[PDB]
């Protein structure tokens, strides 16, 4: 189901081990399939629990699976605003 | 006169220049430190684009005012 | 003036400037904290060394020294940037 691996293992980021949640941020970029799992799995990425993950999506493949960042660093954001 | 072309990759490029050249010839000096042709490359004063077209004057560019870098980022 | 241009990059730092000069102690360091606030959550190319470290650096004296690193630490509150 694996869309709530971002939210709740925020719940086991920071008391296990603050790379474990990144070897999940690694299992996030891993079940690249396809898109509507993987735009909503990191919305919450930049600004609803933590940021600091826009270093991390700047791969090569820069299209649009890893322009997502830009996307979701602001652009939703400015969706935020368009609200 | 000297300014400054700060990146978003925390570096800071000194240029000298003259206050009425053209964007595209400081794009060529960012060519010449660099290697990086000037379509790959966008220059943002003050939150506003800079066009080649336009001299530093026209933008009121003046002495060791910052700039910002950001690349041209296209995939696939 | 900067909770009324909330989560904004586009034209938050334009509306500062036409209030900013008035060569004032506490015009200045107090509309400088609120560029801070405009820009919280964008973390883009705003001002991570250009316009508070700018006001930081006038210090000799009362709120510029003071009213500066209030501001890029409420902008850079989700960074982890150690520079």
């Amino acid at each position: 189901l694996r869309c709530a691996l971002g939210v709740f293992r925020k719940f086991s980021r920071f008391p296990e081990a603050l790379r474990l949640a990144l070897m999940l941020n690694d299992m996030e970029l891993v079940e690249d399939i396809f898109t509507s799992c993987k735009d909503v799995v990191v919305q919450k990425q930049m600004a609803f629990m933590l940021g600091r993950h826009g270093v991390f999506l700047e791969l090569s493949e820069d299209v649009e699976e890893y322009e997502d960042l830009t996307e979701i660093m602001s652009n939703v954001q400015l969706n935020s605003n368009f609200l | 006169m000297q300014i400054f072309v700060k990146t978003l990759t925390g570096k800071t490029i000194t240029l000298e220049v003259e206050p009425s050249d053209t964007i595209e010839n400081v794009k060529a000096k960012i060519q010449d430190k660099e290697g990086i042709p000037p379509d790959q490359q966008r220059l943002i004063f003050a939150g506003k684009q800079l066009e080649d077209g336009r001299t530093l004057s026209d933008y009121n560019i003046q002495r060791e005012s910052t700039l910002h870098l950001v690349l041209r980022l296209r995939g696939g | 003036l900067g909770m009324i241009l909330l989560w904004d990059v586009d034209g938050g730092l334009t509306q500062i400037d036409k209030y900013l000069y008035s060569s004032e102690d506490y015009i200045k360091s107090g509309a400088l904290l609120a560029c801070g606030i405009v820009n919280s959550g964008v973390r883009n190319e705003c001002d991570p060394a250009l316009a508070l470290l700018s006001d930081y650096v006038l210090h000799n004296s009362n709120t510029m020294r003071l009213g500066s690193i209030f501001g890029l630490g409420l902008a850079y509150a989700g960074s982890n940037r150690e520079d």
